[PDB]
């Protein structure tokens, strides 16, 4: 349960029946509940908005690996 | 006036520059874990081959 | 007792498994200098991107 | 050889000595080898530049201090 | 024009929150340093 634990998106892949099993079954059952030059920038802040959202998506799949492993604690 | 948005490339390619690095460093973890797995699965091999060989079949 | 005729089982297989535990150690090592490394202090080589 | 691997830049000042010591000749010897509301927006984005740029700078120096630790250790 | 004013003050929110980021970065580095002092 400490291997669970440290699992990033880089390396793993969240399958499915992980997916609904220790999330929504398991916790409600564990009491848990929970012009040139102007054209550029737009690129670079498109950019920026591009790799803050990625980086929110990885912090939220790692945040659910640590929920995982904490039911699997309980 | 130009410097703002030069300092805005600087920043987006600062960031390219950090995602990069960040990729090999990824790369520098997996194969660690590679290599932990290969290993992990020649020692169980090896130890369950060693208590299976050397101390039941004789013994009994 | 210390009889040097013959070696029992249970010392055998205690030798056996500290022989490769420290080999384990000399492994993890390994692979706890293999994992924290940055590529501002090493370079990654290119046969190392095919094979591991 | 591990209090030199936790030198920061803002505690610490990399000597000359270990510049030209422990960098060059070492790492060669061991085959090491490495409008007042629109006006502040401006001046924001431009300290958030330099507050990069100087995040940067430490960053290099204490991966630096990180080297001069491996060097040591070899 | 209405969608104009809410960047600048977010570009102000964005200058006020690394501002005083760096000042609780530099206090917390200040109580390493005295640390290190106590510890000599
Ligand atoms: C414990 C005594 C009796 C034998 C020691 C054998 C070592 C000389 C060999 C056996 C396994 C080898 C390791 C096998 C795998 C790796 C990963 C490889 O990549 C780098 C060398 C290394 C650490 C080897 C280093 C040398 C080792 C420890």
């Amino acid at each position: 349960v400490l291997n669970v634990h440290h699992r990033s998106p880089s390396t793993h892949t969240m399958a499915p029946w992980v997916k609904r099993c220790f999330l929504h079954k398991l916790p409600t059952f564990l009491f848990m509940k929970r012009r040139q030059d102007v054209q550029e920038a737009l690129e670079g802040v498109s950019f920026i908005a591009q790799h803050m959202k990625n980086d929110d998506e990885d912090q939220s799949v790692v945040e659910d690996w640590k929920y995982v492993a904490m039911v699997v604690d309980r | 006036i130009k410097e703002a948005i030069q300092s805005v490339k600087y920043i987006a390619e600062n960031m390219k520059a950090q995602n990069e690095a960040k990729e090999i460093q990824d790369d520098w973890k997996y194969v660690a874990m590679v290599i932990d797995r290969i290993f992990l699965w020649v020692f169980t091999l090896v130890c369950i081959l060693g208590t299976a060989g050397l101390f039941l079949q004789p013994l009994m | 007792p210390s009889t040097s005729l013959v070696i029992p089982l249970i010392g055998e297989y205690l030798l056996f498994t500290m022989i490769f535990v420290t080999l384990s150690i000399v492994i993890t090592v390994f692979v706890l200098n293999v994992h924290y490394r940055t590529p501002t202090t090493h370079t990654m080589p290119s046969w190392v991107k095919t094979v591991f």
